[PDB]
């Protein structure tokens, strides 16, 4: 059940690495900095010599789009009884059984095929937050740099 | 539930019986005093630990011992 | 200043001593 | 004109036009509840006529003094509230109305309790028709007095417009 | 209204909330816990005592890391008797203007270090933001050893 | 992200989300039953 | 917790447990542990915690800040 | 004539028959609201509450919270409508956490029934017992109780952070 | 007026029983009585007996035999007071066999009677893991 | 007037007297209740009704007192908090939220008017700290407008509040001195009396003095 | 005065009769073991004289604290 639910998010969540990075690229994403008198001081990072550098405002959005996917989440987490599938396993209800080292090889709308693709999904994830790591670049930069360069461009 | 314990120091003078506010002691017939009766504890299930039965108790140290334990609602006294 | 490699792998290994923690957690009993 | 409660000493069982001579119980129910509505709106109405006319602290002043003027300045949307308040009220009026034992005025229940009814609580029930009546036409002369002059109640009685 | 007092079951049983306050204070009374032995309360004293040994360790690792990480160590190197220690950066949401200008040290808002770490640290030969970062992985190495 | 968004992304989530999850589970183990 | 001792407030719980018994639109949420006062001995604890904490605390803001704002 | 007497005629109950506890405004008044309106499931007591709660919860976060503006701004409906849906939420997990750990039932109004016929010879709190009768007294009726607690909770909000700014824009 | 014709004229308090004694356990007291004396209620104020039989339901047992108590004080003995459980599970309790306990009965054995004094109780070192 | 120390020490003086005097009021309502109190003389009359439904009053004593604490105090914690965080203008003060006693105000207005309005044989209002000038005898000022802010509201509510809870311990112990939940007999056990043992979870100072006690302490913190 | 009442508002019977018990012990080894037997305040006693010095101590220490206020100005 774990495994299912985290390889949908990990495919729904390549999905917004690459809307990212298109927004990123042609001009969305707003610019600047959010508005320490209008928010608080909660939103300054540091202050170098008497000026204030607060959160991008770039941020500032992506956390409130990531806010919106995570309130869906929870929703559907206390609606139980009126979601297809459930968050966690009822008391009786027993753990589907481990797919295994591969999958069944059932192409379409099948429960192998989720599964296939979300463990495709979170190993490309791995294998990313990797490969940024080692070499030393943006998440951004690697997705571009493993798309030929047709992300951000 | 407490736990209360007689001792045979019990000269049978009644007083922790007719002090117990829950009907936990009781006169059994004895031989060991004059009196020819000592208390008895059949009911500390119902003991509220108020520890008015030694209160009333004349013996030098006590006859009658109220050892506090686990707690009830019957002896936490609730009402609700 | 120390950098960001310095730092994460700091978390990373704070959360390994978590696990042990928990473990011993529970070894200990509910 | 029953054995109704609301019969004083100065007209017993007043129905000098017979109104309820061939009434039904149903109907005379009705006409019940529709006169202590009446005593009750009244009297609120009476009393905050007056105290209106000589002290209005809200609205921070303003808001004339004269009623049937100070109708025309509230903000309109006080008057939406008052009124939905009322309905809600009324709601729950009608929902108590089909309660069992339900008797005509009374929304306090007092049918639960007041079972072999008293001489007090007869004669309170009277006092309180007693005063809605009295209070209904004091607010219809207060209404027709200010519409027919122009000044209110304790305006015209102070200048002497008697 | 059962099983949170697993030690105890007289203290299970109770239908008040005594069960819930007794569980807190009776916790690490061992020997007065239900189906005990003294080889199990030994043991138990000897894993407890390991849980505190690596908690005593987390605890100075963290100390170190935040100096590290949010505090003046390397400043205060230079000007020890002007130069005022920081144990560790504030992100406090409450915060007016007028609070995060007061506690502002440097870069962000902090606290003064009154717990003497930076003198103890200087004297037995540090120098340097990276040998304390060294201090807080090893001693983060050394509460897992522990554990 | 630099190192100075660690205390915005930490502090709530610490001092707030911990909170509410060891909550659930003390409330959830405190009235278990047998 | 310290001056104030049992028996005074297992009546105001009491009295507060049959408020929330005879109210409506809380009668549908009930206790699984029956409230009651804190017991003699927990109650001496709880008022020595909040004595030393309350000691420890105002004494150390008062040696610190004292020292700090005296001494510049 | 008296209008305070023992409850239901019974001197021993810790209540009282008052013109408040009993009297037929309290009925109807009581009747008419969500959590004892009769022909309403649980659910729908639950996203009735929840709009009603959230509705009147926005109000104060939005007025008097950290980011208040003597004029319209929308940050700080944002804010409002933010902490009021966050309260909702931490409201939701304590409901779900109280129906998880106080019912074990669900079909109520029977159960106790066939153990009052075919006898309850078990373990007891679960076929004997039951306190209430109520549909909201089951752990499925609960869980939808939440649901729909939480589910109205936030287009209440979301309904009265319109409302204010409409009043507030075109007021 | 009142549920039963035995139940002493009370006027109801708010110190009665509440949903304890509707799920775990009630106590019923029961008397009968001379004349109708007035007599002061555990729970609340002043309530009148009946020219009778008189029961009474109480959430406790000690507000039972506090109510037995006083009624000593009007020369009423045949008092005797039942556990109720949450169904029809009476179980008499106060007179256990018929005499009151401070009276010696025959058929009364001694429980919790420890045969030596307080002295004699064994040292809480040697008790220590069972 | 001109005299402060003897102001100050007569205010004080009387009032502590005051305190004092209606403490030992509630105590000796406590005595009768337990000592004097015949309940078959009081059958169904005010005092016997007040016992009756003890638990209402008392419940709702304590739901009033909490509000008013909770109110009153958090509301200085408040500004106390606001102010140790930069942030003046979240302050229940005047030149922040601002909570005008209107209602003390109002009356204020009514008395400095009744000379000629509804006093119309007064030539002066009864006292200038209703308002009016400025009295001074020798240079020193004898009595003044006292004026009435926010200051003065979050003050009264904690006057209210204090007076409050007194009577809450008070009136719990007068309604439960002679019996309860807990003790059906506490009027057995006399007005004095330290407890009446350890158990039931421990049953101190359940008297009718144990809460004058109590309620000494709470008319010390209110004067 | 008013931190002498905390002794008697904190502290219980028991100990100071317990220690009663060894003072006592004292004078009878000295022979001056009064006749007429030391006990402990009971606890209605010690809960009066308690808030006798709490009123007494806190009393007139606003006593002294206005009077010299408000003479000095
Ligand atoms: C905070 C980060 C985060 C993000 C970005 C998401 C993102 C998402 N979650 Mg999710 N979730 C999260 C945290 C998060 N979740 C947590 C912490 C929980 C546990 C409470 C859940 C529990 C959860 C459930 C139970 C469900 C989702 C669903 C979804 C999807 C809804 C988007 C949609 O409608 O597509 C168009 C999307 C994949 C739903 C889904 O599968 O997609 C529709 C769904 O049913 N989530
Ligand atoms: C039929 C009744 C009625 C109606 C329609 C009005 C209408 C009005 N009053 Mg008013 N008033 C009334 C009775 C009424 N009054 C009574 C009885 C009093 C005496 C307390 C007052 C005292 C009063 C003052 C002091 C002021 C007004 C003002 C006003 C005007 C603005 C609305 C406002 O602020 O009300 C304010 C109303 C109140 C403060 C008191 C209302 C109390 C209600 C009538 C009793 C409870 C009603 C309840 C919800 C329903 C009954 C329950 C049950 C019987 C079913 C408006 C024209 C204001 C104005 O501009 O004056 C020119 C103003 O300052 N009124
Ligand atoms: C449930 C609580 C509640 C709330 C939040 C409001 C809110 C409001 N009422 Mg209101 N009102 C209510 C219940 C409520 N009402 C009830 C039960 C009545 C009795 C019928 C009224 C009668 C009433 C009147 C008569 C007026 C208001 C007005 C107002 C507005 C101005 C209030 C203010 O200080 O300015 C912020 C505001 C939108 C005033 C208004 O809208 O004028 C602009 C106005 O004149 N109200
Ligand atoms: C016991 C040692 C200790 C203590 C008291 C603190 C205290 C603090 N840390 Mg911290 N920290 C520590 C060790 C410690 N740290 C270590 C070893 C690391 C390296 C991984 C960090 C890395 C770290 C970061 C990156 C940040 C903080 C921050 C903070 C502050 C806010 C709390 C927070 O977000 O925690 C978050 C803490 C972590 C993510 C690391 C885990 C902390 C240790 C390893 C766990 C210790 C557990 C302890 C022994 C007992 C746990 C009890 C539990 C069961 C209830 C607070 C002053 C924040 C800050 O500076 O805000 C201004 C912040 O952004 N800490
Ligand atoms: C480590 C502990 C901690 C932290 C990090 C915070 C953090 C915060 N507190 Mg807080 N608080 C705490 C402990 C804490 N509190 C405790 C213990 C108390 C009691 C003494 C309080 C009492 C308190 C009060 C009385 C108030 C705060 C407020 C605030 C906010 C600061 C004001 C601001 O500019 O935000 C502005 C806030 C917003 C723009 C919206 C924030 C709404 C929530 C927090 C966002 C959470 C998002 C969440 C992931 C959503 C989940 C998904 C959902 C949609 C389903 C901030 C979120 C203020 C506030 O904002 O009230 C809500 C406020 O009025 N706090
Ligand atoms: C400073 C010490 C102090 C404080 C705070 C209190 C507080 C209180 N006493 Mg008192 N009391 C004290 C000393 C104190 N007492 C002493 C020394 C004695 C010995 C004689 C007594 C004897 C005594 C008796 C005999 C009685 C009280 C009662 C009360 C309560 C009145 C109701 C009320 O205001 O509740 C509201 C609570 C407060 C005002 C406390 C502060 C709460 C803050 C300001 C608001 C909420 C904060 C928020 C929840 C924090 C959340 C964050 C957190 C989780 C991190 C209240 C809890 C009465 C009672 O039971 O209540 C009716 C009562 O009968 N007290
Ligand atoms: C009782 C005392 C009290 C009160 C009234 C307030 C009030 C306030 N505090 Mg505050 N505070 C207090 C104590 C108090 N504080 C204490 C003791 C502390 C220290 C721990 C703080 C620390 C603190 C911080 C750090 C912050 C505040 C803030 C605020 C403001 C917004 C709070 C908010 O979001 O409201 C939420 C309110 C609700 C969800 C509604 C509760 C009240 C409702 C209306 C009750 C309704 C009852 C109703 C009438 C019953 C009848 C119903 C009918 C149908 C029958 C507000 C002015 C924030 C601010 O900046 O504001 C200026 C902020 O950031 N407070
Ligand atoms: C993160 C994105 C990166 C993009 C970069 C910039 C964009 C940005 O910044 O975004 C943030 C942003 C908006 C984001 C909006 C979002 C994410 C909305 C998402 C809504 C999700 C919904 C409805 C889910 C519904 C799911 C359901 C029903 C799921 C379900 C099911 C089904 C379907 C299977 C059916 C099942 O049926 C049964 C059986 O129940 C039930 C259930 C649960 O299983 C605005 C940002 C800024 O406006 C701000 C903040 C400031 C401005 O100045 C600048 C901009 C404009 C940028
Ligand atoms: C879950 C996971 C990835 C999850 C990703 C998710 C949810 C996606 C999130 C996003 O969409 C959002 C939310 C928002 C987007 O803006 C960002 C992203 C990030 C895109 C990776 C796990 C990755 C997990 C991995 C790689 C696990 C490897 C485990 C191994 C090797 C275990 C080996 C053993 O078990 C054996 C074999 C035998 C045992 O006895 C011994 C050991 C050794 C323990
Ligand atoms: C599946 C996946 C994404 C799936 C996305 C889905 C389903 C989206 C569905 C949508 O509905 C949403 C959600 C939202 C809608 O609006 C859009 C649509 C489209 C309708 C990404 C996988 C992404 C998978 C990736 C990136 C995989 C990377 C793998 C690598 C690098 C492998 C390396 C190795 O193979 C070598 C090289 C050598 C080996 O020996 C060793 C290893 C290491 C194993
Ligand atoms: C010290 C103490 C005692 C022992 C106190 C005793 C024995 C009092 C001894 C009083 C002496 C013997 C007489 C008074 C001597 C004073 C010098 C006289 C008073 C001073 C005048 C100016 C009034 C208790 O008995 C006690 C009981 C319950 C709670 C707390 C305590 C408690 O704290």
């Amino acid at each position: 059940k774990a495994e299912r639910w985290n390889g949908r998010h990990a495919m729904f969540g390549w999905i917004v690495l690459l809307a990212t990075g298109y927004a990123q690229a042609h001009g969305l994403l707003p610019e600047g900095g959010m508005d320490a008198k209008e928010w608080g001081t909660w939103v300054i990072v540091s202050t170098t010599n008497g000026e204030q550098v607060t959160i991008p405002a770039a941020r500032a959005a992506i956390a409130i789009g990531h806010l919106h996917f995570g309130a869906v989440g929870v929703f559907a987490a206390y609606s139980k009884n009126s979601v297809k599938d459930r968050l966690l396993l009822e008391p009786g209800e027993k753990d589907e059984a481990p797919a295994g080292l591969f999958p069944a090889l059932r192409p379409g709308l099948t429960k192998e095929a989720e599964m296939l693709n979300g463990r495709v999904a979170m190993l490309g994830l791995v294998a990313l937050v990797a490969v940024s790591a080692a070499t030393g670049q943006d998440i951004l930069s690697v997705i571009d740099q493993g798309l030929g360069g047709l992300l951000l461009k | 539930s407490h736990t209360v314990k007689i001792y045979d120091t019990c000269i049978g003078c009644t007083q922790c019986v007719r002090a117990c506010p829950t009907d936990v002691l009781e006169m059994v017939p004895w031989d060991g005093c004059k009196a020819g009766q000592i208390a008895s504890a059949p009911r500390t299930e119902d003991c509220v630990g108020c520890k008015r039965c030694e209160t009333a108790c004349p013996t030098d140290f006590l006859s009658v011992r109220v050892y506090l334990g686990g707690e009830t609602t019957r002896s936490l006294g609730l009402a609700y | 200043m120390i950098y960001d490699s310095q730092v994460y792998i700091a978390l990373v290994i704070a959360v390994v001593a978590s696990v042990l923690a928990i473990r011993l957690g529970a070894t200990l009993y509910n | 004109l029953d054995g109704m409660i609301g019969s004083s000493a100065p007209f017993k069982n007043f129905d000098p036009l017979g109104f309820a001579a061939k009434a039904d119980q149903k109907t005379l129910n009705k006409y019940r509840e529709s006169e202590l509505k009446h005593g009750r709106v009244a009297m609120l109405a009476v009393l905050g006529w007056i105290v209106q006319e000589f002290w209005h602290p809200l609205y921070d002043g303003k808001l004339s003094s004269n009623p049937l003027k100070a109708l025309t300045e509230v903000p309109l949307i006080g008057w939406a509230q008052i009124f939905v308040a009322i309905n809600v009220i009324e709601y729950l009026q009608n929902k108590i109305k089909e309660l069992p034992g339900y008797r005509p005025g009374d929304y306090l229940g007092t049918w639960e309790w007041v079972e072999q009814s008293d001489e007090g609580w007869d004669s309170y029930q009277t006092k309180e028709l007693n005063n809605g009546r009295l209070a209904m036409v004091a607010i219809a002369g207060l209404i027709v007095q200010d519409l027919i002059t122009g000044q209110a109640a304790l305006e015209q009685i102070t200048a002497g417009n008697t | 209204v059962y099983k949170f007092p697993k030690f105890s079951k007289a203290l299970a049983e109770d239908p008040s909330t005594r069960r819930i306050w007794y569980g807190i204070a009776t916790a690490h009374d061992f020997e007065s816990h239900d189906a005990m032995t003294e080889s199990k309360l030994y043991q138990k004293i000897f894993a407890s005592h390991f849980g505190h040994i690596a908690i005593i360790f987390l605890w100075t690792a963290g100390n170190l890391f935040h100096v590290a990480w949010q505090g003046n160590f390397e400043a205060w190197i230079l000007n020890p008797l002007k130069v005022r220690p920081i144990a560790h950066a504030i992100w406090d949401p409450h915060f007016g203007q007028a609070a995060y200008k007061a506690f502002l040290k440097t870069s962000s808002p902090a606290n003064l270090a009154l717990s003497g770490v930076y003198e103890w640290w200087y004297t037995i030969g540090m120098r340097t933001n990276n040998d304390l970062y060294q201090g807080s992985f090893f001693l983060i190495l050394l509460s897992s050893l522990l554990l | 992200m630099s190192l100075d968004l660690l205390p915005s992304f930490f502090v709530p989530l610490v001092g707030l989300v911990l909170p509410l999850f060891s909550i659930i589970g003390l409330f959830l183990y405190i009235e278990k039953e047998n | 917790f310290l001056i104030s001792w049992r028996g005074y407030w297992q009546e105001l719980i009491e009295t507060i447990v049959w408020a929330h018994e005879r109210t409506p639109l809380a009668n549908l949420v009930r206790w699984k542990d029956k409230p009651v006062a804190l017991s003699i001995v927990q109650a001496r604890l709880v008022g020595l915690a909040h004595f030393t904490i309350g000691y420890v605390l105002t004494y150390a803001a008062f040696v610190i800040a004292s020292t700090i704002g005296k001494l510049g | 004539v008296s209008f305070i007497k023992p409850y239901r005629q019974d001197p021993f109950v810790g209540h009282l028959a008052t013109p408040i506890t009993t009297s037929a405004f309290t009925r109807a008044y009581l009747k008419v609201l969500p959590a004892y309106r009769p022909g309403l499931t649980p659910l729908s007591r639950g996203a009735e509450i929840g709009f009603t709660h959230g509705y009147f919860l926005i109000g104060p976060f939005y007025t008097y919270g950290p980011l208040r503006s003597v004029e319209f701004s929308l940050t700080s409906l944002a804010a409002g409508l933010l902490a009021a849906i966050t309260l909702l939420l931490i409201l939701t997990v304590g409901l779900s956490i109280y129906g998880q750990v106080t019912y074990d039932v669900y079909d109520n109004a029977l159960i106790v029934k066939l153990v009052r016929q075919m006898v309850g010879s078990e373990r007891t709190q679960d076929l004997p017992q039951i306190k209430g009768t109520s549909e909201l007294d089951t752990v499925l009726g609960w869980q939808k109780f939440s649901e729909g607690f939480f589910s109205g909770g936030l287009i209440g909000s979301i309904v009265a952070a319109v409302g204010i700014a409409l009043y507030s824009t075109y007021l | 007026k009142l549920k039963q014709s035995d139940f002493p004229k009370f006027e109801g308090s708010t110190g009665g029983w509440l949903s304890a004694a509707k799920n775990e356990e009630k106590y019923v007291i029961i008397w009968t009585s001379k004349d109708a004396s007035l007599f002061e209620m555990p729970t609340g104020g002043t309530a009148k007996m009946n020219a009778g039989n008189n029961v009474a339901y109480f959430a406790r047992k000690e507000q039972c035999l506090a109510l037995g108590s006083q009624l000593r004080g009007f020369k009423i003995t045949n008092y005797k007071i039942f556990r109720i459980y949450p169904p029809l599970d009476i179980t008499l309790l106060h007179p256990f066999d018929g005499v009151f306990p401070e009276k010696v009965n025959q058929g009364r054995s001694p429980v919790g009677k420890r045969d030596a004094s307080i002295g004699g109780n064994p040292n809480p070192a040697s008790l220590k893991f069972q | 007037a001109i005299d402060y120390p003897t102001q100050l020490s007569l205010f004080t003086h009387h009032v502590w007297i005051g305190g004092f005097c209606i403490v030992g009021g509630a105590a000796h309502g406590a005595i009768f209740f337990v000592r004097d109190y015949n309940a078959a003389n009081n059958y169904n009359n005010l005092i016997d009704r007040v016992i009756r439904h003890r638990d209402a009053i008392i419940s709702h004593l304590n739901w009033v007192c909490i509000f008013l604490g909770c109110h009153s105090f958090g509301l200085y914690v408040h500004n106390d908090t606001m102010r140790a965080l930069g942030r003046s203008q979240d302050l229940f003060s005047d030149n922040a939220i601002a909570l005008k006693p209107i209602f003390a105000q109002f009356i204020q207005n009514l008395h400095t008017l009744a000379p000629g309005s509804t006093a119309p044989n007064a030539l002066t209002t009864v006292s200038y700290a209703f308002g009016g000038d400025v009295i001074s005898v020798g240079s020193k000022i004898a009595m003044m407008p006292i004026s009435l802010g926010t200051a003065d509201f979050l003050v009264h509510h904690i006057h209210a509040f204090t007076i409050h809870v007194t009577v809450l311990i008070l009136l719990k112990g007068v309604l439960y001195s002679r019996n309860s939940r807990l003790i059906p007999d506490k009027a057995n056990l006399g007005f004095r009396f330290p407890c009446d043992g350890p158990g039931r979870g421990g049953t101190c100072q359940v008297s009718a003095w144990d809460h004058v006690f109590l309620g000494l302490f709470w008319m010390y913190n209110s004067i | 005065i008013w931190a002498f009442s905390l002794m008697f508002l904190f502290s219980g019977r028991g100990y100071w009769q317990e220690l009663i018990e060894s003072i006592v012990w004292a004078h009878n080894k000295l022979k001056v073991a009064p006749s007429i037997q030391p006990r402990a305040l009971s606890i209605t006693q010690g809960r009066a004289v308690g808030v006798a010095h709490y009123l007494l101590g806190g009393i007139g220490t606003t006593w002294a604290f206005f009077l010299a206020r408000i003479i000095s100005v």
